[PDB]
DNA sequence: ATCAATATCCACCTGCAGATACTACCAAAAGTGTATTTGGAAACTGCTCCATCAAAAGGCATGTTCAGCTGATTCAGCTGAACATGCCTTTTGATGGAGCAGTTTCCAAATACACTTTTGGTAGTATCTGCAGGTGGATATTGAT
DNA sequence: ATCAATATCCACCTGCAGATACTACCAAAAGTGTATTTGGAAACTGCTCCATCAAAAGGCATGTTCAGCTGAATCAGCTGAACATGCCTTTTGATGGAGCAGTTTCCAAATACACTTTTGGTAGTATCTGCAGGTGGATATTGAT
């Protein structure tokens, strides 16, 4: 019975994901989400497929790029982890909030 | 006879499309002769600049056609364009490999 | 049925100078396209206030130079403003 | 089975883009955190679009309503038009 | 040689300053941040409007420009307030003509 | 019987100015005779809101003079003119009194 | 012979300061700095006092905000004490240098 | 004429005592020794960038003094807008 | 070290999704010839920026001392990473109709004109008055013992 | 938990700097009210392309196991805070000079404008082919032993 170690399937995804660029959160559960929230402002909304397909690209840009300051707030505090406290600290620094 | 303002200045951009929309962009009253000229040429050497680098990228993973993801790497590796492009997402465009040293296995026999 | 205007054309003449035996996917001309409207807005917008802050109503190559001081880092900056220069200077040099 | 929608964006997704941005090591707590920032953002973006739609007297949300609100929300996106 | 004449919001805050504090003066410095902070906003809304109009292929800046330009920089409850005082401004000034 | 736009529309921001910038600005080719009624009411608005939580800073000081300091800690005490003015520096407004909890002494008792 | 233990004083400063508005750069050294980067950039060039001012409100404005940052940055690492690393990984999540 | 005197090291000027006070400000209770001179390098990027754009204004005036105005307007392009000097 | 279990690379193939290539027709560029508008060229202001210097407080530089913070160490227990499914959701593909967008119409509302009126910004003056900063003096706060 | 040093607070008191204020008043705005066009709301359809929906298909929810991470407790060295001392620089307030922004008048270039002549660029079509995976087998990486 074979078994790679903590970290190692990590650093492989890491390589794997860099190196491609198909986005990666499953279309309808993002496509129902964005409907859902729309809803909350107008509704009988009807949405263009590029307009989703815009949404989904800047949204999960943010959320890597977010990712990336996360990581390094985390190794700041001498983690490997990322937690919650590092989005925080991250998204303070950022302007977005507090 | 009708020569193109393009040819005239000796560039692929329309010179005179630029002009068309320096006018009816709000941009002012009057629009001197040479300003459509000079932007024509600053996108165009601009344009030529990218794709330069991209076409590199593209040859490096041995492909003739380019897409988003040399504009990508060709964009993001050099110093003065990813300046200027800093607040721009180029959609299917992915990340630089880049891997925080410490998040490497501590490896060696030491 | 209307004339969606576009710049593919002239990015597509300016990548075979440039690598004659490159090509280019729909979606990258895309960018490319949201590349020339984002730079052309920026210079113009830039342009348009050098204009307003000297009481002046024309926006010449001067406020597109100026502009692109402002908008280009240092080494993309010198290029452009020379490659501007140029084409103005052959311009007016052409009967 | 019925389950939120927020949810639908699931732990392999997150993880998925984590690894994108560098992430060797994820905290259990991350999943939530990042959905309510995911929720943040769309808001605040969708909002905008949808001013955009409703301004042109439109009931379909267009590629370039997102692209103008993403611009003015400083995340600019190069691919879908302006 | 008479020096060129400089104008500013300065009586109009002013008046607004007195309905809402009847007792209560400003320095000319908070005045100065006081004309900078409308023409900030000024602009920030007329080019929202400037650029809202063009995306519509529309030629003229109206009251509905200027309103979703409004709802696009204000903030919830300032949004809603700021909207109330103009669509009332305006329905007035239409009526009171 | 001259009667002003302002006086008409029932402000006191002037409406014939906001009217004549609204044209040098260009912005667009016309101008609707509504958009400068609208756009003084919204700024006549907003100065109005910030005055307001200024004036209750100066009282706050005990000062009758509101100065930046007061228009400062008005913009960043109210969440939703903080975000508006967010990317914006008021000259002389110094910032909100604010020590991180962390910081601060841990001598006496009080935990056990 | 009596002394105020470490950090009491600081706590004291941090009242005082942030309770003020007066710009905590000598005039005199600032205004020689401006002339020095801006001869740099074009020779016998004039400066209305406003425009040395100007300068003078906005970079104490910046230098406060980043400090701000900077601070939480330490205290993100459990530290009380801004190190030039912490100013770093400000700058880094502003994207002052990203 | 006389010439100017020679301008140097002039970012000494902002002292140690100055940089504690502004970081105090920031509400900075422990400051390492190495902060003087990191603090003194990202003003100098800072002042630079703000410097170049506002001469740049001045230049395209083609007036010889920098204005109050011309510093807002390079303070406004660098995402750093400014009240209380104008504009 | 060995040995294998699994991941990774590379060379070759090939159908087709998605390029490039071709065509015609028309919007919008360019040519021509008036019809306005502007932004230096010269010629003067007065302002305000520069420099200078003298006096003196006021803050800066420096050296000493040690409180307490940082960063190193060691460690136990907790918490995510790894790992395999079949079931459940997503994805894929094709049908009907919502609604975007193309188009013409026409009138309320916008621009342009050239008068008339009012205003707000000014320079000149006076004229008040909020509060800056200074003094006691009463009242916390801190830190040692 | 007492007390001593010292920082803090607060409430009055002056003498300005800066605010408010009386015009004077007048150049530029604002606005009044004709005479334009003319932008765009409105109504109608047609033809995209969007929501739906049911078959095809491949990720993900699931529990167990333990590797190794985080965070806790300890300690030592040394850094950075505090403070005393000496004194250099900046601040403050003039002055005289002049450099140079900021104004005002001619207009000769420079754009705008209305019309006409042509054509470059788009959008349908019509073909062509780069490479996305699929296969085979060689090799590297990892991890247990
Ligand atoms: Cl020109
Ligand atoms: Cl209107
Ligand atoms: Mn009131
Ligand atoms: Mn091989
Ligand atoms: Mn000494
Ligand atoms: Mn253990
Ligand atoms: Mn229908
Ligand atoms: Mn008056
Ligand atoms: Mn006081
Ligand atoms: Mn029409
Ligand atoms: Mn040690
Ligand atoms: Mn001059
Ligand atoms: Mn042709
Ligand atoms: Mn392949």
């Amino acid at each position: 019975p074979h078994r790679y170690r903590p970290g190692t399937v990590a650093l492989r995804e890491i390589r794997r994901y860099q190196k491609s660029t198909e986005l990666l959160i499953r279309k309808l559960p993002f496509q129902r989400l964005v409907r859902e929230i729309a809803q909350d402002f107008k509704t009988d909304l009807r949405f263009q497929s590029s307009a989703v397909m815009a949404l989904q690209e800047a949204c999960e840009a943010y959320l890597v790029g977010l990712f990336e300051d996360t990581n390094l707030c985390a190794i700041h505090a001498k983690r490997v982890t990322i937690m919650p406290k590092d989005i925080q600290l991250a998204r303070r620094i950022r302007g977005e909030r507090a | 006879k009708a020569k193109s303002r393009s040819s005239r200045a000796g560039l692929q951009f329309p010179v005179g499309r630029v002009h068309r929309l320096l006018r009816k962009g709000h941009y002012a009253e009057r629009v001197g002769a040479g300003a459509p000229v000079y932007l024509a040429a600053v996108l165009e050497y601009l344009t030529a600049e990218i794709l330069e680098l991209a076409g590199n990228a593209a040859r490096d993973n041995k492909k003739t056609r380019i897409i988003p993801r040399h504009l990508q790497l060709a964009i993001r590796n050099d110093e003065e364009l990813n300046k200027l492009l800093g607040g721009v997402t180029i959609a299917q465009g992915g990340v630089l490999p880049n891997i925080q040293a410490v998040l490497l296995p501590k490896k060696t026999s030491a | 049925r209307s004339r969606k205007e576009s710049y593919s054309i002239y990015v597509y003449k300016v990548l075979k100078q440039v690598h004659p035996d490159t090509g280019i996917s729909s979606k990258a001309m895309g960018i490319m396209n949201s590349f020339v409207n984002d730079i052309f807005e920026r210079i113009a917008g830039e342009a348009s206030r050098l204009a307003h802050y000297n009481k002046r109503s024309t926006i010449t190559s001067r406020e597109i130079q100026t502009a692109v001081r402002l908008l280009l880092p240092g080494e993309l900056a010198k290029h452009a403003v020379s490659e501007g220069t140029k084409a103005v200077t052959k311009y007016t040099s052409a009967k | 089975v019925l389950r939120d929608n927020i949810q639908g964006i699931t732990k392999p997704a997150i993880r998925r883009l984590a690894r994108r941005g560098g992430v060797k090591r994820i905290s259990g707590l991350i999943y939530e955190e990042t959905r309510g920032v995911l929720k943040v953002f769309l808001e605040n973006v969708i909002r905008d679009a949808v001013t955009y739609t409703e301004h042109a007297k439109r009931k379909t949300v267009t590629a370039m309503d997102v692209v103008y609100a993403l611009k003015r929300q400083g995340r600019t996106l190069y691919g879908f038009g302006g």
